[PDB]
């Protein structure tokens, strides 16, 4: 099993997560 | 004399690169702009021919977002399918194609040398530029037709020797590529055949901006993934063997490739979230489709991963993180695109943002984009094209890369990924403080006052990224392809992935229908307004 | 040994391809939500309208800023501004919080950003074409318009005035 490539998509999914969780949340403040 | 194909391929690289130089000069006075810093009086004794933060905006951009990367792209992806077929590309039309990018560039860079021509890279209507921009810049934009055709009669004349063969995997990704960027070429072809020749020659008198837009945007995204797609080239077929493994999957490498061929394409409107009289309808449309092509990334991201991996477990790595620690960190080759790759997980990541229809009205046209794109474009791509330089070089000139310029160009890798990473937090950040992309803020010092912070980090990426620079210029005045093999375990897939010309098809009729509705309708409603200029 | 590591490889690349499209269809059906509340109002008319630039400040809505602000509902008021190089017409404009605020903006030279600092509202102006939004403004006090299109060496100072009374 590819642990480190599973990490690197780990860090990916949470970055996209973060990025666009925080970016729906600032628009239905600003809307 | 047995490979003139050399000799070109490096006229094309040595061009590129004298472009980057040039353009990336304005970098570092753009930054500290965006760190509140206004250094422009000294650029403008350097260079005396700058007048404007804008006009040095427009070289900056044309030169390093077009020239550079069209001219990497010509060289990488003419290059690598003729030595992973060993066949000789058409030398009259190899070297038809690199003049008409020299002679159009030339053309272009007078007006814009003159102030004549300070409209953004993008060059929207009625902001009107200098005839010789847009003739100059049509030359060097078709320079890609004549070698999309060079790739096409090789992979053919293989075909020819080779039925009952699928393509081989270089070559396959070379040609999904070309056919990809002609497809998405034409909307700006036709902006220039139809409206921005006509018009700064003065046969007519307005060009309608929206329509201008809509086309531009047609080829203005597709052509990001024609920069992408020679760093995915080599992150694939060649930075594989860098790091001491094998490419995981050549299936998995093809699917990447040939999803790109069909969704590079039909998404443009994505730059028109916030362009009136686009239908939101067609705006969500687009938007899901842009969604989609996300997705041969997201693919990429865990082929490479994986390969990766195996490379530093093959390399005695043991842990979750030991097989990281385990890659040649000493080889520029292996290290800039690993970098420019780590870089793209949060560019990849705002990518998605800007993608997702009624976010997009939250950082468009802020800082936020600019931010994303030089994670994009400025890191990976570039990352990828600097450190390719360490084995590319040794290939075309026969010059060996000394100790010591091996060291520097370490140095110069980790120094402009820096920069790039600390320069986009300050731009994403400034973005979401509502900061405007494309602006000379340092002009308005007290405007931004909530954005000090951010500006922090705009003005160290400024330094970092000049010294990088100045070292580059310095190292590069200074100075068989490394393929990688496959791993070993689909033949229906691949060969489905083959019938080239039927997805060809598909990837135009998704075009038409993505839109046809929208431009007949423009067509139907011209309004062509005065041109301007306002520089 | 390989053969059993591109077998793994695989086998996990391809629940991260299935678990990857899904967040993107997440992200699909959030999407559409927000298209079905009024903070979709900011999303431009699908609407070609189209007007003469060279006429505008002459004849018309946008000739008389003073008269730019038009109740059009018992709770809505429609605004005619004009951007400019380099500004907008009125300065200010006032609007009632809580009214709904159809934006009618064109400009009569350039394209110009209309990006309505701490609201949603961010959308291009070009000219020829009237581009139209929706906004309920909801905490009364002045916003300012940032012009966020490259429009000629103004740009950086183009700025305007949005005040909402209570
Ligand atoms: C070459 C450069 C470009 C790439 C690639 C690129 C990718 C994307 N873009 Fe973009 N972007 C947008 C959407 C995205 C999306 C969905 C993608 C996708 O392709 C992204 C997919 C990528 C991922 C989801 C990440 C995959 C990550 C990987 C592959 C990491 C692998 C890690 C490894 C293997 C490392 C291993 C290492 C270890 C050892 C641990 C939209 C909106 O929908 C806009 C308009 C915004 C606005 O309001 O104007 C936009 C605008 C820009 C601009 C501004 C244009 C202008 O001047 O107006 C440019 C230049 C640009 C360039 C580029 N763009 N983009
Ligand atoms: C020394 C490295 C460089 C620095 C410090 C740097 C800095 C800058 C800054 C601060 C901006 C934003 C300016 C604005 O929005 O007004 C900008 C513009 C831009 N950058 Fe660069 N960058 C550099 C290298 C690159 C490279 C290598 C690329 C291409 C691969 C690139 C592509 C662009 C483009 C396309 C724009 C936008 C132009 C426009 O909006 O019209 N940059 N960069
Ligand atoms: C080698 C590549 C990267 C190099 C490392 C980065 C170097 C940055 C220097 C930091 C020391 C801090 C010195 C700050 C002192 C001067 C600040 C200053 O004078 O402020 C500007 C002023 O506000 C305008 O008028
Ligand atoms: C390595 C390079 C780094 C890459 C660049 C990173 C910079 C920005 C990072 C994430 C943005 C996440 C979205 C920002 C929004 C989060 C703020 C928040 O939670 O705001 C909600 C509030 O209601 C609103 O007013
Ligand atoms: C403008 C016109 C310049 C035309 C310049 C074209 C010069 C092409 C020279 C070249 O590369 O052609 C090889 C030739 O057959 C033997 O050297
Ligand atoms: C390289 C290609 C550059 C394009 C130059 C010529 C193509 C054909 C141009 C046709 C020009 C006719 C203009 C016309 O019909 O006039 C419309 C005007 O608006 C009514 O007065
Ligand atoms: C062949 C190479 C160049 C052809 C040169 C063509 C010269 C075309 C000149 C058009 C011109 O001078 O008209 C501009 C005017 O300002 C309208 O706005
Ligand atoms: C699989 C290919 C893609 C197909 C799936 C795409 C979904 C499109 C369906 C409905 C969009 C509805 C958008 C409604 C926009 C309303 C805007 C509004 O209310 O503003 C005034
Ligand atoms: C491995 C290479 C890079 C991969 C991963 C890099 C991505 C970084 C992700 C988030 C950074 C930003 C942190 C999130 C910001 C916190 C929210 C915040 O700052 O609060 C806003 C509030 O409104 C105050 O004004
Ligand atoms: C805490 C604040 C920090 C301010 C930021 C300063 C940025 C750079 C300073 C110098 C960094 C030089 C990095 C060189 C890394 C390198 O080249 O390491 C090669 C290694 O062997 C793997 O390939
Ligand atoms: C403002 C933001 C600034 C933050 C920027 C940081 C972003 C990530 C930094 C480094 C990634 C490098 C990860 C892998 C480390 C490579 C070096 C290594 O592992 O060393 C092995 C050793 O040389 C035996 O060969
Ligand atoms: C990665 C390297 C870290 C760089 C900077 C750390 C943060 C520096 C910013 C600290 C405050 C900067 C500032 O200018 O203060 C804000 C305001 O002026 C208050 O009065
Ligand atoms: C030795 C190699 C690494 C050293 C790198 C230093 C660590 C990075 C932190 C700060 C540097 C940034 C200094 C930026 C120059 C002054 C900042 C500035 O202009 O501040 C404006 C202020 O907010 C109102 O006047
Ligand atoms: C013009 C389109 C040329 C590219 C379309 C390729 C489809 C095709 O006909 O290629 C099969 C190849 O010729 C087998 O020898
Ligand atoms: C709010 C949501 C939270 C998100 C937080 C991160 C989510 C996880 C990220 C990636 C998982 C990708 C791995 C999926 C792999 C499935 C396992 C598999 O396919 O196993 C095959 C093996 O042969 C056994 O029999
Ligand atoms: C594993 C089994 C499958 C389960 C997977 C399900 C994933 C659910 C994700 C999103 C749900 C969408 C809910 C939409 C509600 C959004 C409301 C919001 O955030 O906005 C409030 C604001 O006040 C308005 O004006
Ligand atoms: C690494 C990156 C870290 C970056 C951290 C992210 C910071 C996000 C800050 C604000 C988000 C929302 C901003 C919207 C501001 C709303 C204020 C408002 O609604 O009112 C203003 C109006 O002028 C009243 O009169
Ligand atoms: Cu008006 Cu920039
Ligand atoms: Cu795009």
């Amino acid at each position: 099993k590819p642990k480190g490539a599973l990490a690197v998509i780990l860090v990916l999914t949470l970055t996209i997560l973060v990025f666009w969780l925080g970016v729906y949340a600032v628009f239905f403040a600003r809307g | 004399e047995a490979y003139p194909e050399k000799k070109a391929t490096l006229y094309f690289l040595v061009l590129g690169f004298l472009a980057l130089i040039v353009g990336s000069l304005f970098g570092p006075f753009q930054a500290l702009n965006y760190g509140n810093v206004d250094a422009y009086p000294l650029l403008k004794r350097l260079l005396p021919f700058v007048q404007s933060y804008y006009q040095g905006l427009t070289l900056h951009g044309v030169l390093n977002a077009i020239v550079f990367t069209q001219l990497f792209a010509q060289a990488i992806m003419v290059y690598l399918p003729a030595r992973e077929l060993n066949m000789r590309p058409n030398m009259g039309l190899m070297w038809l194609s690199w003049w008409m990018a020299f002679i159009g560039l030339v053309v272009f860079a007078l007006p814009l040398l003159a102030n004549e021509a300070t409209v953004l890279y993008t060059f929207y209507p009625p902001l009107k530029g200098h005839w010789a921009f847009y003739l100059g810049a049509s030359v060097f934009v078709l320079s890609t037709w004549v070698s999309i055709y060079i790739v096409l009669d090789l992979w053919r004349r293989w075909k020819a020797a080779n039925p009952g063969k699928v393509t081989p995997l270089v070559t396959y990704m070379a040609v999904v590529f070309w056919l990809m960027w002609f497809l998405a070429s034409l909307g700006l072809v036709l902006e220039f055949v139809l409206f921005l020749l006509p018009w700064s020659f003065g046969l007519v008198e307005g060009v309608d901006p929206l329509v201008a837009r809509t086309l531009f945007w047609w080829t203005g995204h597709p052509i990001v993934y024609f920069w992408l797609l020679p760093a995915y080239a080599i992150i694939y077929t060649i930075l594989p063997k860098q790091a001491g493994g094998k490419l995981v999957s050549d299936p998995m490498a093809r699917l990447a490739f040939l999803l790109f061929l069909l969704l590079s394409t039909p998404v443009g409107f994505h730059h028109q979230f916030a362009d009136p009289g686009i239908d939101p309808t067609w705006k969500m449309i687009h938007s899901v489709l842009t969604l989609f092509v996300a997705v041969p990334s997201l693919m990429t991201a865990f082929t490479v991963a994986a390969s990766l991996e195996f490379a530093g477990r093959l390399r005695g790595g043991r842990g979750l993180f030991g097989w990281i620690r385990a890659l040649p960190w000493d080889n520029p080759a292996f290290v800039a695109p690993v970098l420019g790759l780590l870089g793209f997980i949060p560019g990849g990541a705002g990518g998605i943002v800007n993608a997702s229809f009624t976010l997009d009205y939250v950082v468009h046209n802020t800082a936020w984009v600019p931010g994303h794109f030089h994670l994009q474009v400025a890191s990976l791509v570039t990352l990828t094209a600097m450190g390719s330089l360490y084995w590319l070089l040794p290939n075309l000139t026969g010059k060996p890369i000394s100790d010591a310029q091996r060291r520097l160009g370490l140095a110069v890798v980790w120094l402009w990924f820096l920069g790039m990473m600390i320069m986009a937090v300050g731009l994403h950040w400034a973005g979401l403080l509502n900061v405007p992309r494309r602006a000379y803020i340092a002009q308005v010092p007290d405007a931004y006052p909530h954005a000090a912070v951010p500006m922090v980090f705009n003005v160290l990426a400024g330094i970092v990224l000049l010294v990088a620079l100045l070292l580059f210029i310095y190292g590069l005045f200074s100075v068989p392809l490394p393929f990688a093999e496959v791993i070993s375990g689909d033949r229906r897939l691949v060969l489905a992935m083959d019938r080239i010309g039927f997805w060809f098809a598909v990837a135009a009729i998704l075009v038409v229908l993505a839109y046809g509705p929208t431009l007949v309708q423009l067509f139907g409603h011209l309004n062509p307004v005065p041109g301007w200029r306002l520089w | 040994d390989e053969h059993k590591a591109h077998k793994a490889i695989l086998a996990y690349e391809k629940g991260w391809l299935a678990f990857s499209l899904a967040m993107l269809f997440v992200f699909i059906a959030l999407i559409a939500y927000t298209l079905a509340t009024h903070t979709a109002g900011v999303i431009p008319a699908g609407k070609l309208e189209r007007v003469d630039p060279t006429t505008v400040r002459q004849e018309g809505p946008w000739a008389d800023p003073a008269q730019a602000v038009v109740q059009t509902g018992p709770n809505q008021y429609t605004v005619y501004v004009l951007a400019f190089a380099f500004g907008y017409q009125p300065n200010p404009i006032e609007v009632p919080q809580g009214a709904e605020i159809v934006f009618k903006i064109t400009s009569p030279d350039v394209i110009h950003g209309f990006h309505v600092e701490g609201t949603n509202i961010n959308v291009e102006v070009l000219p020829g074409e009237v581009s139209t939004v929706r906004y309920t403004f909801k905490r009364p006090g002045e916003y300012r318009i940032i012009c966020n299109q490259y429009c000629g060496l103004g740009h950086q100072n183009m700025f305007g005035t949005i005040v909402v009374k209570e």
